[PDB]
C-alpha cells in the first residue's frame, strides 16, 4: 500500500475525474455496501466547502485497507470537477453525477446498505429567508426516511449539515419541538442526525485557555494531521505521497475513536445488568480500551433512535442494547 | 418551495391534519408526495395549477369550449339577469350558475341501474347525475347498465345549487311524488 | 388566409393577465370592470386564465371526491399509482401490458358531437335538449351535460358554452352537444 509523506493516510497517485466517475448502471453494479453516501447540494459556480476534510479523516492510515469505508459524492458534476484537485489522491471514492433527491440515485447508490448519508449544502447559506436555507436539506433527509427497499426507510443513518439552527426542528416526527430551545438541546443533535457550525464557535475560547486541548481535538477529528502536513499542502503541490519507510509507518499504531456493542463477545457480561463503572475497569484493564461514554436506544420495548451519554457515572446501570464510544490502539 | 416548507411545519406540529395545498409547478409536486406523513387517503392534497391549467386546454382540443364549461362548474355562482344582456348572453350566464354537488341518493333509488337513477333525476327532479361513487371505494363517471345504486350512495350532480340537489336526497317513495312540481319535494317522504 | 381561411381556426390562449381578454377579438363590446368568466372569449372558450381555478381550494375542502372527479377527466386518468411512479425519479415506465390492466381502457371520456346528422339529428330539427338527453341516455348509454352554440344565427364560426339547459330548452340542427360517453 500507499500513503502521503508524512505516512498518516492513505494515497493515490494523481488521476483524472472520469476513473472516478459512474453511471447509475455503474453505482448499482458495483456492491456498495457500508459505505459513506455524502449527498452533496452544491451549484457549478458555488463556493468550495473542501470535501478533502470529510474525506481524508475516512482514509487515516490507522486503518487497514480492506477496512476503509468506500465513499460516494452524489452531487453536481461541474462543482465536483471543482474540488477534484483536492480528493483525487484518496482510494476507494467515486462520484454519481445528479441531485441527490432523485429516488432513483439514492437506490442506484445503496443508501438502504450504507453505514452513513451525509447531507450537506455548498450553496451559499444565506439566500431568501431563513426557512427556505435549508430546504434541500431538509427535503434530502425527509425523501430518504419517506423511502421503502422491500424489493427499511427511518432505520438509515443520516447526518445532516444545518446552516440554520433553528431548522433542526423539522428533521423529526415527535421530537415536541420548541423555538426557545438552544441546538444542543434538541432530539435530532442529541441524537448525533444534525450538526450546524453554531456549536463550534466556543472553540475560540478553549484554544486561548488551553491550546494543547485544540490539538487533542484536533488529532482525533482530523484522523490525524500536523504542522508537516498543512505545510506540505501549504507549498501547493497538492498532497505528496508513495511507499515509505518503517519508520514513519510506525505512526499507524495510534489512538482512534470507536463504538463497540454490549449486545455479544467479551463486554456482553456487563450489558446484563452491570454498571458503567464496571465495565470501564475491566475493558481498561484487559484490552487498554478506554471507555467515554454510551450511545444508548432512546426508547426501550420501538424507534432505531440512539442518543449520546457522555462520561456516566460508577454506579450507573447499563442496558444489552447498548453501544459504547471507546478510545482504542488497535 | 415556501408552500412545501409550509406544509412540513404544519406536518411536523401535528401529522393528521388535512393539508390542501396550491402548488404552481408540477414537478415541485414530488417533493411533498414523498413528505413521511402526506397521505391522499386522508385527504392532504396538491392542488397544481400547471396540471389542471394544461389539462383544461388539453380538453378544449379534444372537445372544443370544454374547459369553459368545467370551469364555471367549480366556482360558486349564481343567476341574475340584467335587461342589457343580449339573449345568448343570458343563456351562458343561466348556465354559469351551475356547480357540481355531492348528495346521498335516496332509498327509491336502491337497484335501479344507473341509467335509470339519471333518467330519474333528470326527468322528475330536475337534476344531473355524472357519477356514483361505489363501494374502499372507487368514483364511476356514466357507468354502464351493468351497475345497480346500492343503500346510501354517493351521486355526483350539476344543479344551481345544493338546496336545489336535496331533492334527491329527500326524493320521496313514488307515491308522495307522481305530481311533479319539484319545489314539492321536501323530507316529508314517508 | 389560406386560399392558395383566416378566424375559422380554433385557438385558446393562456392569458397572464385575466384584464388582456378584451384584446383577443373584435366587436366583443370590450369592459374593464367585466370578470373574467363573463367577457366573449372566454364563453366562446378561446380563452383561459388561472384566475378561474382559484376556487378549487374551497372545492377540494367541501368535497374532496369532487376534485377526483374532475381529475379524473381532465388529466384523461391520472393515478396516485401513477403519480408515485412518477415521484420515484425514473420516469414514466411503460411496455406491453396484461389484460387485466388493458381493462382500464373501458372508462368514460368527454366528447363534443353535432345534431346536423346521424340519428340525433331528430332533435336537431326544432326538439327539445329534454328529448335529446333521454333519448341518447336510453338508446346509447350517452349523458348530455350541455350545448356549444353559435353565436349569432342566419354569419360568424363563433359558438358559446350552455352547461345544462332546461328540459324544454329548444334545440338548433347547428347544435353541438357535450358528452360523457363510454366508448
Ligand atoms: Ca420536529
Ligand atoms: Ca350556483
Ligand atoms: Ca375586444
Amino acid at each position: 500500500r500507499k500513503f502521503d509523506s508524512t505516512g498518516m493516510f492513505h494515497w493515490c497517485p494523481d488521476r483524472p475525474l472520469n476513473d472516478c466517475l459512474q453511471d447509475r448502471s455503474q453505482a448499482s453494479a458495483s456492491g456498495l455496501r457500508n459505505h459513506v453516501v455524502v449527498c452533496l447540494f452544491a451549484d457549478a459556480a458555488s463556493p468550495l466547502i473542501g470535501l478533502r476534510n470529510l474525506v481524508m479523516p475516512l482514509r487515516a492510515s490507522n486503518f487497514h485497507y480492506h477496512e476503509l469505508k468506500p465513499t460516494i459524492i452524489v452531487g453536481n458534476l461541474d462543482y465536483l470537477h471543482r474540488e477534484w484537485k483536492t480528493l483525487q489522491n484518496f482510494p476507494k471514492l467515486s462520484i454519481l453525477p445528479g441531485s441527490p433527491l432523485n429516488r432513483a440515485n439514492l437506490r442506484a447508490v445503496n443508501i438502504n446498505l450504507c453505514d452513513m448519508c451525509v447531507i450537506v449544502s455548498a450553496k451559499d447559506r444565506n439566500m431568501e429567508d431563513p426557512n427556505l436555507v435549508d430546504k434541500e436539506a431538509i427535503l434530502c433527509s425527509l425523501n430518504i426516511k419517506a423511502m421503502t427497499f422491500d424489493d427499511a426507510g427511518a432505520n438509515v443513518p443520516l447526518i445532516t449539515e444545518l446552516a440554520n439552527d433553528s431548522n433542526v426542528q423539522f428533521l423529526d416526527q415527535d421530537d415536541d419541538d420548541d423555538p426557545d430551545t438552544e441546538l444542543y438541546m434538541t432530539q435530532p443533535f442529541a441524537c448525533g442526525t444534525a450538526f450546524a457550525v453554531s456549536v463550534l464557535d466556543s472553540l475560540m475560547s478553549t484554544s486561548y485557555f488551553n491550546d494543547n486541548a485544540l490539538t487533542l481535538i484536533r488529532t482525533l477529528i482530523t484522523g490525524g494531521a500536523t504542522p508537516e502536513l498543512e505545510q506540505i499542502l501549504a507549498e501547493g503541490a497538492g498532497m505528496r505521497g508513495g511507499y515509505c519507510s518503517p519508520a514513519v509507518l510506525a505512526n499507524r499504531d495510534r489512538c482512534r475513536v470507536a463504538q463497540i456493542s454490549l449486545f455479544d463477545g467479551p463486554l456482553a457480561q456487563f450489558g446484563q445488568g452491570g454498571h458503567y463503572g464496571e465495565l470501564f475497569v475491566y475493558a481498561l484493564r484487559h484490552f487498554g480500551i478506554l471507555c467515554i461514554g454510551l450511545y444508548r436506544f432512546r426508547d426501550t420495548n420501538p424507534s432505531s433512535k440512539r442518543y449520546v451519554i457522555t462520561n456516566p457515572p460508577e454506579d450507573f446501570p447499563l442496558l444489552p442494547t447498548d453501544q459504547v464510544y471507546v478510545l482504542t490502539y488497535k | 418551495a415556501a408552500n412545501i416548507m409550509r406544509v412540513i411545519s404544519i406536518k411536523n406540529y401535528h401529522s393528521d391534519i388535512k393539508v390542501i395545498v396550491q402548488l404552481l409547478q408540477y414537478h415541485n409536486k414530488a417533493y411533498l408526495l414523498n413528505i413521511p406523513s402526506w397521505d391522499w387517503k386522508r385527504g392532504d392534497d396538491a392542488v397544481c395549477v400547471a396540471e389542471l391549467k394544461l389539462g383544461f386546454i388539453a380538453q378544449s382540443c379534444l372537445a372544443p369550449g370544454f374547459s369553459t364549461l368545467m370551469a364555471n362548474l367549480f366556482t360558486m355562482r349564481s343567476y341574475k339577469p340584467t335587461p342589457e344582456m343580449s339573449q345568448w348572453q343570458t343563456d351562458y350566464m343561466r348556465g354559469t350558475g351551475m356547480e357540481m354537488y355531492t348528495e346521498y341518493l335516496s332509498s327509491a333509488f336502491n337497484a335501479l341501474t344507473f341509467p335509470e337513477a339519471a333518467e330519474l333525476c333528470f326527468s322528475k327532479l330536475k337534476l344531473l347525475l355524472l357519477a356514483i361513487e361505489v363501494r374502499e371505494s372507487t368514483l364511476a363517471i356514466n357507468p354502464g347498465p351493468k351497475v345497480k345504486i346500492e343503500n346510501a350512495t354517493q351521486g355526483f350532480f350539476i344543479a344551481e345549487s345544493a338546496e336545489e340537489v336535496k331533492r334527491a336526497f329527500y326524493y320521496c317513495k313514488n307515491c308522495h311524488a307522481n305530481v311533479s312540481d319539484v319545489r314539492q319535494i321536501k323530507k316529508c317522504k314517508c
